[PDB]
């Protein structure tokens, strides 16, 4: 049903930055710049998204790409990936879109 | 027993001598013996006055009192004459009570803590030591330099040795009889033990070449365990001494394979039923996951206790099988705190495996128990457990890498101890101030490997 | 200027799904054994270049991403979504690519 | 220079001894001298007889004998011989028909040139050799029946900081040291100069990256003919060299386990009327003819391995995860790559450099090989593939990881090395012969390492 992050978008429990639709997080730092960016409107699953809340995925794009030019990254390479099901390993059982960057990332996937 | 059953003892064993044992701050065993006729009824209740000035870190008059425990009585298996040891406890010359400084009545005062506190009745501890056997061993320092050397014939490296079966670096573990050349002298400790009152499970080969051997002895209460402990390294060290061996409980004896070990396993138990066992993770209690927070939380704190020479820091590194993350779990190797699996919940226990040999089994318990009661009373919940896989996968706590980082953090960190009046502070002080001149003496002589990097640059 | 995707775009030169402005391809070296493009029909560079102009059509890739992997059928089997960008992850297009893995199971985020 | 030439020759530095030198299938040098005195106008035009049976494959069931050639364009003073001594390279010739000898390298490789001129590709192929050898103070080697043992010893080597008799290079760590460091810059300096003496063009000289004494002292390209006999030249310089200053020169390829080996990267240029047919439009600047002459070299590789690898410590080196490459593919910045594309300041000197021959390989027959594969694939239009450049984004060949592969390839694929009668199957047939000799010799005797790993088991 609900989420962590559906409490941290109630404030009831790191914020990088915040909007009507989209909230961006700071939890374990996988790269040197790894930051989250949240759909305010709980999505269980990406699969599941409906065209009345589809406007926010490109304020997604467009916080990542802001927080890029503020964290200085956007002139070395960063990936926006997104983890879905088992498969992708959905930890949080909500959209997560990664962000991360700072060094030299590998493939797309480990062969 | 007791002073009639020691008394009696002495006439049906023909005893000649009594050995009065204790054990100081460093964790080495003391010994004074006295003459058998000199023992009586008055000795077990006034003891007798010694001097501890020159014992470490026990210094206006020093004046103490050996006071004896009549339920150590133990013959010694290896002196000539008919001598009984009997452990004793160091006492103040006027008030009658333990010394602050002294390591057993430190152990005494954690148990009657932990009685007081109504927790539990007693706690249970089932540490695990290894040891090395070698043939011969030559150190030394000077202005001109250092060294160290270590000989014996089950060494790899004595394949070409003039003087053909040896085990292989790290791979020791359980080899056939004839390359495990250390059947007899395992099996005799394993006598000498019973003999002594220690309860045997097995014995094995450890994993490391250069006889790494490693004998399993039978949980007990904390001051009985400890004193086992004792027992244990006194009879390990005079066994290998009989067979033209030598026995050394160091942590990292030598680099590129498995150092020595003392996994300890704890349990808390009150009115007969095991306080570990419940239906939380891995069969475990809400009590037994306070105590492993608590643990977590004051592990570096510990590590001055459980690690006190800079060796047991040479095996606390990450890999070569030593753990360092400071996590619980019943399948990651590379969590500190292990939880083992057993057929009945009356056995259910927690196992910490940083604590090395070379540490002062009074204290190093105490400090456990201690940290596990300061977890159970202040709720420290331990976290999630470290057994999940998370996309395939550096915020979890590390154990002290470094001798003076656990003695700065005991240092610090010091209420945990003096809860209960266990720890005072003065001995906390005096343990730190002995601790840091073998840590200052290491650090200021150069080392080989200094010279075989840093010459010709 | 324009780049392939550009002349895809245009239909000059398979098609998955096509869209005013987003639309799906097979990629020529599938990484995955169900490796599906997503790339806008507008011309962007990278997506440091994306204005709120064309951010209507940002979130039209990711309906259409659900909307592949649901035909498809690897929407309960699970899929990854990656778009790398600049000089690390090998962007060798220079144009915004959506990148949809499935199938098997994928393995960890980056490489370590 | 001709016969004439050489006689002003002999008349100016009254040389008194005239030593006639010649390849043999292995890639040893044998020589013969004879007095100056014998030497005249018919000694060019007619040779002397030898008898060429105790030669290891040039044995015959008529027993014939051969014809020593003498070049008058290779003559030499010799700098190590105590008589004036000149050396003349000689050819070995069929009597009465005066041709090459089918199992003479230097014929094979004289013909090899003659097939490039006629197929029209190109007039003139250059060679870039660069070989490496290890400088050893003391080498001891043996085998029995009670067993074998190999012993290397060196100042310089990183084992003797503690032998008595303190700058050495570590392991992996002498590639450019400080001249403290390495022992043999005036070796390497007088190596070059008496290198430049006799004919050869030396770069530069510096210590490899291999402790124990690696040194690579690099020379000047030069035609296919002329190359091989400079290589010849440079190992017997290096070795007299060595001698003479108390030191032992070898061009084995992996002397030691754990330290770099030494190899022979091999630099390939064909030249028509002057301008580089390998320069062109395409990857790194090469042309379809070079990269015709890639594929040709990768489809071939195996049969090139049994001449540019000859020996089985040639494949110690060839292990994956060195510095050596072993994956068949070129590129111009992958190390992996076995075939790789220098960068160079203009088009004139645009080459192809293969790099897993071994300094050991007989030169004359590794460079009429790696010449035929390149022809066979330019003829053939073999393309190569792609460029190994690693994107994030058709298993990649090998070269043979064994000597008895590359003589089993050899015997398959030796369509490509026998065109234009360059090798004859009977020169193919002895090359294997005396190879598989020396690989049973090597595979029926027991290891050292072996009684390691299979003597309690
Ligand atoms: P999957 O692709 O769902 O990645 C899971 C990520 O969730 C983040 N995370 C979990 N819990 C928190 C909290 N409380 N705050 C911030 N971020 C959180 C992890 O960092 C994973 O990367
Ligand atoms: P990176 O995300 O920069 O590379 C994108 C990958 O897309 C694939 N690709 C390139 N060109 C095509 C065409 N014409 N059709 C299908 N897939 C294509 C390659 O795998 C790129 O590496």
């Amino acid at each position: 049903e609900e989420t962590i992050f559906s409490k941290i978008i109630r404030r009831e429990i790191d914020i990088v930055y915040q909007d009507d639709l989209v909230t961006a997080f700071r939890i374990s730092p996988q790269a040197p710049t790894h930051i989250l960016i949240i759909p305010n409107i709980l999505i269980p699953t990406v699969n599941d998204v409906s065209a009345e809340h589809e406007q926010a995925l490109g304020r997604m794009i467009t916080v990542a790409a802001k927080i890029a030019e503020q964290e200085g990254i956007a002139e070395d390479g960063y990936r926006l990936i997104m983890n879905t099901n088992r498969h992708g390993g959905q930890e949080v059982y909500h959209i997560n879109m990664h962000l991360l960057g700072g060094r030299p990332l590998g493939p797309m996937l480990a062969h | 027993m007791s002073a009639e059953h020691v008394l009696t003892m002495l006439n049906e064993h023909e005893v000649k001598f009594v050995d009065l044992r204790f054990t100081d701050t460093k964790g080495k065993e003391q010994h004074v013996t006295i003459p058998a006729h000199q023992v009586n009824a008055e000795f077990f209740e006034e003891g007798k006055m010694f001097d501890g000035s020159s014992i470490g870190g026990w210094k206006n008059e020093s004046d103490m009192v050996l006071m004896p425990d009549a339920s150590t009585a133990v013959i010694d298996p290896f002196f000539a004459d008919s001598t009984l040891i009997i452990r004793c406890d160091i006492l103040e010359p006027g008030t009658l009570q333990g010394y602050d400084r002294d390591p057993r009545s430190i152990a005494k005062r954690a148990e009657d803590y932990l009685r007081s506190t109504g927790i539990a009745d007693t706690v249970l501890f089932g540490p695990e030591p290894e040891f090395f056997l070698f043939d011969d061993i030559r150190f030394g320092s000077s202005i001109s330099g250092s060294h160290v050397a270590i000989d014996d014939i089950e060494g790899a490296w004595n394949s070409s040795t003039q003087y053909g079966h040896r085990p292989a670096v790290k791979g020791g573990y359980f080899p056939v009889p004839p390359v495990d050349s250390a059947q007899d002298i395992r099996s005799e400790m394993c006598l000498v033990m019973e003999q002594m009152g220690l309860v045997v499970e097995a014995h094995h080969h450890e994993v490391a070449t250069a006889g790494q051997n490693e004998v399993a002895t039978r949980f007990n209460t904390m001051t009985k365990k400890a004193d086992e402990i004792q027992i244990y390294k006194y009879v390990v060290h005079n066994v290998a001494h009989r067979f033209g061996k030598t026995a050394t409980f160091m942590p990292k004896p030598m680099f590129g394979d498995n150092g020595s070990g003392m996994h300890c396993h704890m349990s808390l138990s009150k009115n007969g039923v095991n306080l570990f066992a419940g239906d939380k993770y891995a069969g475990l209690s809400e009590q037994a996951l306070y105590y492993i927070g608590g643990v977590i939380k004051h592990a570096k704190a510990i590590n001055a206790l459980a690690n006190p020479t800079t060796n047991s820091y040479k095996r606390l590194v990450p890999g070569y099988e030593a753990p360092v993350m400071l996590a619980y779990s019943a399948r990651n190797r590379s969590a500190s705190i292990r939880i083992p699996v057993v057929s009945s919940p009356k056995a259910r226990r927690i196992e910490v495996r940083f604590p090395d040999p070379a540490a002062n089994p009074y204290l190093c318990f105490a400090a456990l128990l201690m940290a596990g009661l300061d977890g159970i009373k202040n709720k420290i919940h331990p976290g999630e457990a470290m057994d999940k896989n998370l996309y395939d996968l550096k915020e979890i706590p590390q154990v002290a890498g470094s001798l003076e980082e656990a003695l700065n953090e005991l240092d610090l960190d010091r209420e945990f101890l003096k809860a209960g009046g266990v720890f005072t502070d003065e001995a906390i002080d005096a343990y730190i101030a002995l601790r840091r001149e073998e840590d200052d003496r290491v650090r200021m002589t150069p080392h080989p490997v200094e010279f075989e990097l840093y010459y010709s640059v």
